[PDB]
């Protein structure tokens, strides 16, 4: 069958799912991860857009305000709406799989409901594509592909100017911060290759 | 994060053999999820975090995959160019351009709403601006524009059968994260992925460029530059987050460098210590590394220096008489609570204090205080992440190694003193603080141990399970949230491949209304601290052999 999709579970609890095509597959994924994990993804889907205020409060006001100016939700969606068919099945797929164990959640709530939302007081909603991409966004990209410190770095090379001077607080900044440093012990050994680039070490944008 | 692969050349009884340990942090429940998917083409076992659509730890029966954070610097700030008249626009390439603007509303329980804007210019979305100058900083990442397509590289990665395929794939993944490879024919590889700015002539890439025009990238770089290797010379490939290969420039931020000092080493000795390396010695690498001192290795030499020609009666010398006796090894007494060996107390006394006399007397305040942790700071609940060699560590070990030291000491951090009087004053120190508080017999110290907690909270902070859910174990373990090991066409099996994974506390996260726990909410929990783990099938009839339940659907689109 094209519309079946069946779903073993090993002894620890591991999910298998067997489906035809990409959009029953995701489905049957989606599904198992709410029976799962449904408090869990739904707090991450408030952690990554910034709605964690909306059910905990005033703690968390800053914490939303923080995630919100830190992307452009405009350009996700975009993204999405120029997937090819194939590839937005995976999302859809996805999405609709959570959806039809939220629907058995919402009408039978006396014996499927997790407990912490009876706890911090509110139900589950539904997800859309954009809501899974955006766990992957959050939690990978808008945070752990998202590192700099340019700005503090200028504040910290001001500062050693005016202890050291102009030349000799550029040379404190590359002893303190160096750009490369040729004795780092490497993944990739020295005999394989060496990256081709070289890069200005003076600041000579100013 | 670590993760080591052994090829064909180093590995016994198995053509290859990946273990991968990321470092996430630890949670209740916990950070990955465990997922087979069977149809449309694809044919997986494994765990991903936040159960992604793909999976970032696993294997498909032929190939196998793990990840580690890269670190590259794919992200730089623009200065845009403001006017205190005509608002909302910027200088760019001769012309006021308009900034892109939304408005956000946030609703509050139990609160008023809050409503603020969101400005954005052609490098990215506005960090902060400055009024005095008239200057606004915008981040610019090289993935802009990448997101979704990098989710599907790592969805689609998981159908490739070979390096060809699957580095087709890791040319798409935009995000700085390094990818392994493994295969049933024991072939290894590694790829530092993502995209890297074009930057132009005389850019720094530590400090901010002015938005104006003449900065601008240049595009991005071909994935011909990314780092990358197959079936390298030495027979294995291993990473804890350091450099990729030579002369590649690390991330920007201040408090990260990949120097001489760098904790991938420790993974090196244990791979290089024996000519090849069954599963069980691959697995076992986990538990050594977990348990040893960062620094030891490192300050060892410098510390045996200088208390050579002090008397045996000299309590300095007593103390680095212990630390020479450790391998650095850290295990728990038998109360749970106090480490076997008082070694990472004293280095820990000892950095702080060398590092308040060098790295931090050199740097202004409040700058100094971005210098002065020794790497060992914790609380109760313990650390939050993996261990490290610290920032000031590793500029203090450049300096402790003098001329031998590639970096230009443009600031002698000694201050014209002789390192060993340095070196003999802090464990003057050291001796002080730790006599005071456990007395004079070395012996009998019994220091504290660091404890592991899986929390409650997610990683950013928010709730994501009730606070009675958290779970404490006794040892803290530098390891990965969760760790796997796939072994491909093992001897000792008809199998071509064999995999396990622990994903404590367990599949589940499942606890009824009236607080009935799912049976699948905690047993991996003991497994975990013991280094246990539980197969991994993939085949048809192992996921029938080892079935406890099945439920069939049937729907249409
Ligand atoms: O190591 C880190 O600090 C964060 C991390 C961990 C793993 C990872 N990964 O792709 O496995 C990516 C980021
Ligand atoms: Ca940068």
């Amino acid at each position: 069958s094209s519309s079946e999709i069946k779903i073993v579970r090993d002894e620890y609890g591991m999910p298998h799912i067997y489906a035809n095509d990409t959009w029953h597959l995701f489905y049957g994924y989606g599904y198992v991860v709410a029976q799962d994990r449904l408090f869990q993804m739904e707090m991450a889907r408030r952690s990554t857009q910034g709605t964690v205020a909306e059910v905990l409060g005033k703690d968390f006001v800053k914490f939303d305000k923080d995630i919100r100016r830190n992307y452009w939700p405009d350009a996700i969606r975009a993204q999405i709406a120029a997937l090819s068919p194939e590839d937005m099945s995976i999302l859809q797929g996805y999405a609709d799989g959570m959806n039809a164990w939220i629907d058995k959640v919402n009408t039978n709530p006396e014996t499927l409901l997790p407990k912490q939302f009876n706890t911090f007081g509110f139900t589950p909603k539904r997800w859309e594509p954009f809501d899974v991409a955006m766990i992957f966004v959050g939690t990978m990209a808008n945070r752990f592909s998202d590192s700099t410190s340019e700005i503090d770095n200028l504040a910290l090379l001001t500062a050693l100017k005016d202890k050291y001077g102009v030349s000799q607080g550029m040379a404190v900044f590359n002893q303190l911060k160096w750009l490369v440093n040729p004795s780092a012990p490497t993944t990739i050994a020295v005999q394989e290759s060496n990256y081709p680039l070289k890069f200005n070490q003076q600041n000579s944008q100013t | 994060s670590n993760m080591w692969v052994i090829g064909k050349s180093k590995a016994q009884d198995a053509k290859a053999i990946m273990v991968n340990g990321p470092q996430f942090g630890w949670y209740a429940p916990a950070y990955t999820y465990g997922i087979g998917l069977h149809g449309a083409g694809y044919d997986v076992t494994g765990n991903t975090p936040f159960a992604y659509p793909g999976l970032v730890f696993g294997h498909n029966g032929v190939i196998s995959w793990g990840s580690t954070a890269g670190f590259g610097d794919d992200v730089d700030i623009f200065a845009e160019r403001l006017s205190a008249e005509k608002p909302g626009y910027y200088l760019h390439n001769g012309k006021w351009v308009k900034m892109l603007s939304r408005e956000e509303t946030i609703t509050v329980k139990n609160g008023q709403a809050e409503t603020f804007t969101v400005w954005r210019t052609v490098h990215g979305n506005i960090l902060q601006t400055d009024q005095t100058t008239q200057t606004a900083y915008a981040k610019s990442r090289a993935w802009d524009g990448k997101e979704v397509a990098s989710l599907l590289a790592w969805t689609h990665q998981m159908k490739a059968k070979n390096w060809q395929q699957w580095t087709q794939q890791a040319a798409k993944q935009a995000l700085t994260i390094n990818w392994y490879y493994a295969d049933v024919n024991g072939n290894i590889g590694y790829v530092h992925t993502g995209a890297y700015p074009d930057r132009q002539s005389g850019h720094d890439p530590r400090l901010p460029v002015p938005g104006t025009g003449k900065w601008d990238w240049k595009g991005l770089l071909p994935f011909e530059m990314n780092p990358k290797v197959y079936n390298p010379q030495s027979g294995y490939i291993a990473n804890w987050n350091n450099s990729p290969q030579k002369d590649y420039p690390a991330s920007d931020l201040f408090a990260f460098l990949w120097g001489g000092a760098d904790r991938v080493t420790e993974i090196d000795r244990l791979l290089e210590q024996k000519p090849r390396l069954t599963a069980d010695q691959a697995w076992d690498v986990i538990r050594q590394t977990s348990r040893q001192d960062l620094n030891l290795r490192l300050f060892l030499p410098t510390l045996q220096a200088a208390t050579s020609g002090l008397t045996q009666s000299d309590p300095r010398r007593q103390l680095v008489e212990t630390l020479t006796r450790w391998d650095g090894i850290n295990l728990l007494n038998d109360d749970g609570k106090t480490w076997q060996q008082p070694g990472s107390a004293i280095l820990n006394v000892w950095l702080t204090s060398m590092l308040k006399r060098t790295v931090v007397a050199a740097v202004p305040m409040p700058f100094d205080k971005w210098y002065s942790a020794s790497g060992y700071e914790t609380t109760q609940d313990g650390p939050t992440g993996s261990l490290n060699i610290s920032v000031g560590a590793k500029i203090l070990y450049e300096a402790v190694q003098g001329d031998k030291s590639p970096i230009p000491q443009a600031v002698d951090l000694f201050a014209g003193k002789p390192q060993q009087e340095v070196v003999l004053a802090a464990l003057e120190d050291t001796w002080e603080t730790l006599s005071k508080r456990y007395g004079n017999n070395v012996s009998n110290w019994k220091t504290p141990a660091m404890a592991l907690t899986f929390r409650a909270n997610n990683f950013f902070g928010v709730p994501q399970a009730a606070a009675e859910e958290t779970r404490h174990q006794a040892e803290y373990q530098n390891r990965g949230t969760e760790n796997d090991m796939i072994v491909f066409s093992p001897t000792t099996s008809d199998r071509p491949v064999l995999a396990w994974d622990v994903v404590a506390p367990g599949q589940s996260g499942f606890i009824a209304p009236d607080g009935t726990v799912d049976k699948h909410y905690e047993d991996q929990l003991k497994m975990y601290e013991n280094f246990g783990r539980k197969s991994l099938w993939l085949t048809k009839q192992d996921v029938e052999a080892h079935k406890e339940s099945q439920e069939v659907l049937h729907v249409q689109r």
